RNA sequence: ACCCCUAUACCUUCUGCAUAAUGAAUUAACUAGAAAUAACUUUGCAAGGAGAGCCAAAGCUAAGACCCCCGAAACCAGACGAGCUACCUAAGAACAGCUAAAAGAGCACACCCGUCUAUGUAGCAAAAUAGUGGGAAGAUUUAUAGGUAGAGGCGACAAACCUACCGAGCCUGGUGAUAGCUGGUUGUCCAAGAUAGAAUCUUAGUUCAACUUUAAAUUUGCCCACAGAACCCUCUAAAUCCCCUUGUAAAUUUAACUGUUAGUCCAAAGAGGAACAGCUCUUUGGACACUAGGAAAAAACCUUGUAGAGAGAGUAAAAAAUUUAACACCCAUAGUAGGCCUAAAAGCAGCCACCAAUUAAGAAAGCGUUCAAGCUCAACACAAAAAUCCCAAACAUAUA
RNA sequence: GCCUGUUUACCAAAAACAUCACCUCUAGCAUCACCAGUAUUAGAGGCACCGCCUCACUUGUUCCUUAAAUAGGGACCUGUAUGGCUCCACGAGGGUUCAGCUGUCUCUUACUUUUAACCAGUGAAAUUGACCUGCCCGUGAAGAGGCGGGCAUAACACAGCAAGACGAGAAGACCCUAUGGAGCUUUAAUUUAUUAAUGCAAACACCUGCAUUAAAAAUUUCGGUUGGGGCGACCUCGGAGCAGAACCCAACCUCCGAGCAGUACAUGCUAAGACUUCACCAGUCAAAGCGAACCUCAAUUGAUCCAAUAACUUGACCAACGGAACAAGUUACCCUAGGGAUAACAGCGCAAUCCUAUUCUAGAGUCCAUAUCAACAAUAGGGUUUACGACCUCGAUGUUGGAUCAGGACAUCCCGAUGGUGCAGCCGCUAUUAAAGGUUCGUUUGUUCAACGAUUAAAGUCCUACGUGAUCUGAGUUCAGACCGGAGUAAUCCAGGUCGGUUUCUAUCUACUUUAAUUCCUCCCUGUACGAAAGGACAAGAGAAAUAAGG
């Protein structure tokens, strides 16, 4: 399989874990900002 | 692609009906021609060898001919390859031409599959050539395996490709009847435009109904799609006109016979106008082969028999002349199809007289085309000089005694 | 192709907050590390296998001592991903020959030379 | 169609890189064009193969360009060049380490 | 004892075998590494050694160690075969009955053959039985004796037949033929050990190289700081070479050898294919061809490796997550059917302008009209499916 | 094919071989064949009686035959090609056919004998790693009794069955390989040892020696790479990408080129030290010195031996280019050793091709994307086609169809329910749901298919080792025989046509062996609803049948 392929190529599943560790976290607001004044 | 053609014309106008030919492929230039008679077209060699030396050494010699167009209706499997080792080029004929700008110009899906029918032929002519790559030598001493031999499953492949596409044509066919359903039911009036190509049936159907997203191209065969497009006529009675693929001569019945799928609403037309290029020096000729097309069609004979002509073109010079480019006699030629449709489609212009209420006045416009309306007020009433069909005149005596 | 990472500089350029998280100031900098090998070499390229084998590092949490030194930092750093690295620490200082047999590693990084075994 | 290409690889290149003993006689560098320039005890044969002349240090530098004015290609170059503009070459020296010899004390008359 | 938990016979071959690839029913017995040159070790003697010959610039003498089994189709020589069969020679024999008449005549016995079917297929039979069928006074069938013998004979040529297996018989001998091919290659234990290519009638093999093993001599071996290694080309990758220190202990050389040189997947840079293949081809690296744990079972993914006993302990990798579409309500007079355009084209076929009245309305954003008319709107007002039968059971709330 | 006859004993009995007749060639002669013969003879051959000539076969149209014909027969029409027409009789030869006949079949049944089962006597064979020998799904060396997850599960005989144990049998006959064989053919290489001629010698025609020419033979070979093999292409050397930066890197990968030329005659001799196409061989650079003056080009070539030469030196497009001194075809007459390292069937990977569904809203549909479709394209799903790969199997996984029995999926052909419609009604079209049940008989052709005839409510698409040959058939394909057309000098071959051609197995194990029906049609509703007419319904009810199951 090329490095470019029509699929989404399978990643190794250290190359998975890494990206499931590196995902982007939104800030948490402590309160939710909807209902304060 | 690109294509240099040496134009080949065997004798016994047609040299410029095959450059028109040649000019359509839109990458096709005719850079040679030669007029050669002989006394045998039928032969591996259609010219005797007296000419078929000149005409070899002559397209030898010529080195700009990438291709021959052979101006015959269709050459035989042992001239092609005899024609094809003398003169070192490819060898095209009428039918392998026609089936070329066919398959370039076909846009639709059902044009896409009447010309894969149209090209069977060719493929089981050339399926030799198209498989010679692919034998790899292996036959006759694998001890095991269908007892099909090489060639033997390449035409059994051919005959099932043939029978999706005749299965897939018979299914167009059932839904361009569907289709036809309804206007039958309206009892919509039809005129199958019909002729020569590039005769102006393109031209001609948009001068009549008017509409602007008609485009007649220059080339040959632009039309390869049966389309129906609505005009009024003087009697204020809406017509659907039929744009047809046009016919062409010394062409194998075959190919256009393949487009009958999509041809057979003219079957179902209830008049058919032949648009006659009087100006083309070979009109008669025309005429000729477009009756012969229509005749192998299997066109009803009552409607062959009412078709009316109309010459076109006469600008460029017991019947219409008109020219559809510079709307000549487009109103005169209305006229006589107001009186085809009358005296075809069963449809009476009748005098009836109705009270002015109920809605009979309201009734009458709805089904039928209300020529004018002369009103007595003393009486309260109104006698409509109207165009009615049986089936609306009888609608209307029930529903209103 | 897969080939030796170069790592780059910036990344052994410490910065005040990881400072303040480690718990190491920046002057006075520790003069050796006990590094433990907590990964395989198994699955790993030859040359961080050999560099393994040169740090001494063969049996998976084994400490050894070695030199905060540039050299030593640069094989560390070539084979960081299967160590760890803590600074050694000598809270009754260096062990003298008295007591250079009641010295042990506490799990903390600190080389005590004191070991009774008694209650405190 | 596509016939030949088989041919393998000439391994030529840099034999002695900077700061290696290099002793009189030995090739350098060996080279198709004319990547590295011959410089100080740096002699060239006829296949432009750089040879140490001395035994030495050999040291890799960039140095002005300046071709023998019978070169015509080159001085053509140059005088295309704009003004202001200096060409600049590798050139491979071998810095000779020991001395060309000793007087020594031999007879004592 | 079983029930509990763990456990995919062995050998060979292979990239990889529980493999539904080979061999093996099992027991007993038999059944397969022969050796020179040069080296190595140990003695003797020593500028000499050796029991003539030979060697010698520490050699020489002696010893120790050192290289398998079965298997072809074949080829040639000499014998033996014509009691089967092919043909021929000598002298013999058989051919009912009927029709016809001196018949390579017809029907049809004996007799000879073997068309078709069934049975049989380790059979009654290494070619048969039953029925059916062809010939059956002839080029017929057959008994007896003889002849032609293999680079041959014989042949109404089917490459037929020649003692059951004739593209060339059989036996013996050369012969233990040869086989780059397959199979096999028998006590215990430990250790090192998977690695670029070139040439080759060569890619099923071999020689050299590389790798590997052993012993010996010596000193640098690996990791690697600056500095350094090209323009063509305007820009441009991961990196590489070189390399003191440093961490390490290996490296080179000498002597003697084999064996591996038909390889798999994974990550990455690419090429071919179709940006298919568990596809093919190079490069860097890993793993597997070795142990163990995990990913379900699992050669190639992750963890982890140097080996024993333990009814101790800390850990490594290691368990999928997700559930997704409501929505405005009221209201509409009108410069005029704005001009041109066209038969008319009227907000709506096209072009120009696109102002303006009513508090509030585009010279009209979509339908609809041949054209109109009628409808609104804008404006006011308030995700999927295939073939034997889904596939652990389940579970949302007890403090990492 | 003239006929009677002959033949592959043991798969082919024939159209093949022979055959009278005819034709071609050779020979003028005796004491072992021919021949105890003598040109009306003998031998070696070709073809096939006789008779007529020196027209036959191919391209299309048509007629008869059948209800239906790729079958059979007969015409005409286009081009190819002194050995072509003519069937009298004959034929276990190959096709077609009237009539009859009949269990061939619709559609099977009854009985007798053998076999069979039980009792008694006697008593094998292949096979066999061990087996304490289950099903589903998944996995995997790519098809599990043994592995993972489930399910099932007291133990045993006896009789049947043939779905599996890639079942037994033959170290696969197909295919490839081997510097393995053999048969045959040759204008393959090498010879003429042997015969027959001649010529020259020797002797005075014969014999002997030496040459030349033929016949006959003999020995040996028939390269490699290769996405299996064949065909085609290629085989050595150099430059550039792939391989961006020390070196090195494959490809039947992309492109360029070379097999010289030119100039000089110190293009002399020597010699440190280095490079090196990953080995060796070979190939490179070169300080200093002697002697002199004051080599360009990337490739531009080739070893040993052996020949020529007094010597120096020279010699192969030895291009299969590390080079055999000199050797080709064919084998289905084939053989042996192996190979699943490598093809054909199958499985498996893949989905280019193929099929299907949605999305866009161009375009058809009179107007109207969306009743039905649908271009350019996009996103998905399937594994039925044509392919590609070569992963299991070549110490055998038996092959296309058909019979028999069928299991399964639904992407439904009919029957059921429902939405839309360009649904007036009847016919329909489309879509959702539904796999309980069903889904015909015939002519031609081996046909799976296809055309045609008559039906049906329908004559569905598939998978199941292209389900099913230890249940069957062998018509084709696909052995050995033989023709016709083509290729070749021939052997022989051919993706051309055809006639004939051995179908083994007693069951050890697993598995299994007695489990509320559909449909059509007739009548009535009703000639009603609907419809201008034509035509023409549903629902409910009654009656008839057919099939299937059980008796
Ligand atoms: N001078 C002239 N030209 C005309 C006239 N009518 C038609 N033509 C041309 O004839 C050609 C015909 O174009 P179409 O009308 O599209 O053709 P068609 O008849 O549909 O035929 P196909 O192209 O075969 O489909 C075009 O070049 C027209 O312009 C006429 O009256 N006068
Ligand atoms: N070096 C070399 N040797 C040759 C050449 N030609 C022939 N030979 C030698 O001769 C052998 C070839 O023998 P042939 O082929 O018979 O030679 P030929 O010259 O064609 O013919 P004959 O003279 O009959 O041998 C080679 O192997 C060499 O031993 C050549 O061009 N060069
Ligand atoms: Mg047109
Ligand atoms: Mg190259
Ligand atoms: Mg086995
Ligand atoms: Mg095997
Ligand atoms: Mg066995
Ligand atoms: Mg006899
Ligand atoms: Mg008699
Ligand atoms: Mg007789
Ligand atoms: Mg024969
Ligand atoms: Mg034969
Ligand atoms: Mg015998
Ligand atoms: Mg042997
Ligand atoms: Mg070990
Ligand atoms: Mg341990
Ligand atoms: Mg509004
Ligand atoms: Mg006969
Ligand atoms: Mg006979
Ligand atoms: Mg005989
Ligand atoms: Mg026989
Ligand atoms: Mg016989
Ligand atoms: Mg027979
Ligand atoms: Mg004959
Ligand atoms: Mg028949
Ligand atoms: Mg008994
Ligand atoms: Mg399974
Ligand atoms: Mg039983
Ligand atoms: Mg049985
Ligand atoms: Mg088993
Ligand atoms: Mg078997
Ligand atoms: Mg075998
Ligand atoms: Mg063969
Ligand atoms: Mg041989
Ligand atoms: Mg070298
Ligand atoms: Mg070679
Ligand atoms: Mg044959
Ligand atoms: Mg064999
Ligand atoms: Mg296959
Ligand atoms: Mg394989
Ligand atoms: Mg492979
Ligand atoms: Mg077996
Ligand atoms: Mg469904
Ligand atoms: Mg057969
Ligand atoms: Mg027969
Ligand atoms: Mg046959
Ligand atoms: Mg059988």
């Amino acid at each position: 399989s090329k490095a470019v392929t029509r699929h989404r190529r399978v990643m190794h599943f250290q190359r998975q874990k890494l990206m499931a560790v590196t995902e982007y976290i939104p800030p948490k607001p402590a309160i939710h900002p909807s209902c304060l004044p | 692609g690109t294509q240099r053609v040496c134009l080949v014309h065997p004798d016994v106008w047609q040299v410029a009906e095959a450059t028109a030919l040649v000019h359509t492929l839109d990458g096709w230039s005719v850079v040679q021609t030669m007029v050669v008679s002989t006394k045998t077209p039928d032969r591996k060699l259609i010219f005797g060898k007296g000419n078929f030396e000149h005409l070899t050494e002559k397209i030898r010699g010529s080195p700009d001919i990438t291709c021959v167009f052979l101006n015959v209706e269709r050459m035989a499997a042992p001239t092609k390859k005899e024609l094809e080792a003398a003169w070192g080029v490819e060898v095209f004929d009428r039918f392998t031409v026609v089936l070329h700008i066919f398959r370039c110009n076909a846009r639709t899906k059902e044009a896409r599959l009447q010309v894969a029918l149209a090209e069977m032929p060719l493929h089981r002519s050339n399926l030799k050539r198209d498989v010679a790559h692919l034998y790899r030598g292996v036959g006759s001493r694998y001890i095991m395996g269908s007892g099909e031999s090489f060639m033997q499953l390449q035409q059994r492949l051919l005959r099932e490709k043939e029978a999706k596409i005749r299965k897939a044509l018979d299914r167009l066919r059932k839904k361009r009847h569907l289709l036809r359903r309804q206007r039958t039911r309206r009892e919509f009036p039809v005129i199958s435009v019909v002729g020569y190509t590039n005769c102006g049936k393109t031209t001609l159907i948009k001068a009549l109904t008017g509409d602007a997203a008609i485009q007649p191209r220059d080339q040959l065969f632009a039309t390869l799609d049966v389309t129906a497009h609505a005009g009024t006529l003087p009697s204020r009675m809406t017509v659907l006109y039929v744009d047809t693929i046009g016919f062409l001569s010394q062409l194998p019945h075959g190919l256009i016979e393949s487009f009958s799928a999509t041809l057979e609403d003219v079957a179902h037309s209830d008049l058919i106008l032949h648009v006659r290029d009087v100006s083309h020096p070979e009109a008669e000729l025309q005429k000729c082969s477009v009756l012969s097309t229509l005749r192998g069609l299997q066109l009803p004979a009552p409607l062959l028999d009412s078709m009316v002509e109309v010459h076109n073109k006469v600008d460029l010079v017991n019947v219409v002349p008109v020219s559809a480019l510079r709307g000549h006699g487009l109103q005169e030629l209305k006229a006589e199809l107001d009186a085809a449709v009358l005296k075809a489609t069963g449809r009476q212009i009748l005098t009836l007289r109705v009270r002015l209420a109920g809605a009979q006045l309201s009734w009458l416009y709805k089904e039928a085309t209300v020529q004018e309306v002369d009103v007595i007020p003393e009486d309260g009433a109104a006698d409509v000089r109207v165009i009615i069909s049986n089936s609306a005149y009888g609608k209307f005596r029930k529903l209103f005694p | 192709k897969f080939t030796r990472s170069r790592i780059p500089e910036k990344v052994f350029q410490a910065s005040p907050e990881d400072h303040e998280k480690y718990g190491g100031d920046p002057q006075n900098p520790h003069k050796l590390h006990i590094v433990t090998r907590i990964k395989s070499t198994r699955r790993r390229p030859y040359w961080e296998k050999d560099i393994i084998k040169m740090l001494g590092l063969e049996k998976a949490h084994t400490p050894q001592v070695h030199k905060n030194i540039p050299s030593v930092n640069a094989k560390l750093k070539v084979v960081k991903h299967l160590i760890r690295i803590k600074p050694l620490k000598l809270p009754q200082g260096l062990p003298a020959e008295e007591n250079m047999s009641n010295t042990c590693l506490k799990s903390t990084g600190e080389l005590v030379v004191q070991w009774h075994l008694k209650p405190v | 169609k596509n016939l030949g290409g088989k041919s393998s690889g000439r391994r030529q290149g840099i034999k002695k890189m900077e700061g290696h003993y290099v002793h009189a006689g030995n090739i350098i560098a060996t080279q198709r064009h004319f990547r590295w320039h011959p410089g100080a005890h740096v002699g060239v044969g006829k296949n432009k193969c750089l040879y140490a002349l001395e035994e030495g240090i050999v040291r890799y530098t960039k140095e002005v360009y300046v071709p023998h004015p019978r070169n015509t290609e080159a001085v053509d170059l140059i005088t295309r060049l704009p003004k202001g503009a200096v060409l600049y070459k590798t050139f491979v020296h071998v810095v000779p380490a020991k001395p060309e010899g000793t007087f020594k004390l031999v007879a004592m008359l």
